[PDB]
């Protein structure tokens, strides 16, 4: 079973799943705490555990494994990751890990992991050897992203517009200057769902402040 | 044999017009067959557009050159020809033009340019005198088959390519694209 699979459903399945594996009262607590005894309870029964997330190196080797879903939050479903397959593996801060995790031992009270079968969707060897982001020699922007949906919306006037107005390629570097109450939101909404449909290929990422 | 490196780097530029308008033709069937695709690819037909203006213009540039080589050779055999002509029957034609080309050793500057236009344009009535009872002009012996393989005229197919006059500025970034699309494809 998947750490991910726990944490992609509602909240409510805390009756249906918790308290059906034997739990008494989860609830009342934050749901990290249900996913952390749901996963321990079905840890006792002995079954093999998937896990998988981004992974945070701490000033000290005190690695952290979190889940994207989660913002990043600091919980207890926090997988642990000691300094010794992090210099074994070449790990660092970003990289997307995914494998077995270990039930904590006495003293520890986060789930570590016993062995990494994937690193960037990929190898762990064939990760190793991949060179550093800041060696790479940038240029300017090569392919054109269009933002023209073509499906006919109504709300593709939007798209057109920008697309008549700055065209957006791989690698750009943009900024929206625009007042408070002028759009910015659903501008960026649109433009997420162009990019979505457009080119499903590149990855797409939303970050979103305060 | 400069005319023979004439001939020789006419060939050659035939060779790559040619070859340019390969790639150019299998870039245009290869997007035509992936537009009647159900297949969105927005960005492989975008940069599939951009491949086919670089390849249009890079046949642009070959049939532009192969058609200046052409007239190169054809214009270096002419004074070829025309010079050992010269240097047979020259006596009677000073002789046939002697009542004003003589004292062109110091004549001055106005004086020896009127008699060499009066020369041409005599010689102009002559020569269409010539073309209009109307023979058969046969190539010369000595260069018949080198002037005989690159035509009498350069093909048509690079003459309607030159139509475009492209300016200096879209000249460079053209180029510059080029250089960009021949560093994508070794990569
Ligand atoms: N393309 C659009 N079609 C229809 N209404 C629009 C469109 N763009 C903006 N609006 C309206 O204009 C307002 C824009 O609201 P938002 O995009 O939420 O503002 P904002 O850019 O997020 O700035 P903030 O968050 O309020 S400071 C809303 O009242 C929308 O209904
Ligand atoms: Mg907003």
């Amino acid at each position: 079973m998947n750490l991910t699979e726990l944490k992609n459903t509602p909240v409510s399945e805390l009756i249906t799943l918790g308290e059906n594996m034997g739990l008494e009262n989860l609830a009342r607590m934050r749901k990290q705490d249900i996913i952390f005894a749901i996963l321990k309870q079905h840890a006792k029964s002995g079954e093999d555990i998937f896990g998988d997330g981004v992974l945070e190196i701490l000033q000290d080797g005190f690695g952290f494994l979190r889940s994207a879903d989660s913002s990043y939050l600091a919980g207890p479903d926090d997988i642990y990751v000691s300094p010794s397959q992090i210099r074994r593996f070449n790990l660092r801060t970003g990289d997307t890990i995914s494998g077995k995790i270990r039930p904590p031992k006495e003293g520890e009270r986060y789930f570590a992991l016993l062995k990494v079968n994937e690193v960037n969707f990929d190898k762990p060897e064939n990760a190793r050897n991949k060179i550093l982001f800041e060696n790479l020699t940038p240029l300017h922007a090569n392919s054109r992203l269009r933002m023209e949906r073509g499906n006919g919306s109504t709300e593709d006037l939007t798209a057109r517009v920008l697309d008549l107005a700055s065209l957006i390629g791989r690698g750009q570097r943009g900024l929206i200057v625009a007042p408070p109450k002028a759009g910015k939101t659903m501008l960026l909404q649109n433009i997420a769902q162009s990019i979505a449909y457009n080119h499903p290929d590149c990855v797409l990422m939303v970050l979103l402040i305060d | 044999t400069a005319l023979q490196q004439a001939f020789d780097t006419c060939q050659n530029n035939k060779a790559a017009w040619l070859q340019r308008k390969n790639e150019l033709a299998a870039a245009e069937q290869e997007y035509l067959r992936l537009l009647s695709g159900e297949g969105r690819n927005v960005s492989r037909l975008d940069e599939l557009r951009n491949i086919i203006e670089v390849r249009k213009w890079q046949v642009n540039q070959a049939a532009g050159r192969y058609i200046r080589s052409h007239e190169a050779v054809q214009h270096i055999s002419i004074r070829d020809r025309l010079n050992d002509f010269m240097q047979q029957h020259g006596t009677a034609l000073a002789a046939a033009l002697a009542p004003e080309l003589m004292g062109y050793s110091e004549l001055t500057a106005i004086a020896r340019n009127c008699a060499i236009q009066r020369a041409t344009d005599a010689l102009r009535e002559a020569l269409l005198s010539w073309l209009a009872k109307g023979e058969k002009i046969n190539y010369s012996a000595q260069d018949s088959d080198i002037l005989t393989t690159i035509g009498f005229r350069p093909d048509v197919a690079s003459v309607d390519d030159s139509r475009e006059k492209f300016t200096p500025a879209q000249n460079m970034i053209f180029s510059r694209k080029s250089a960009q699309l021949a560093s994508r494809q070794s990569v």
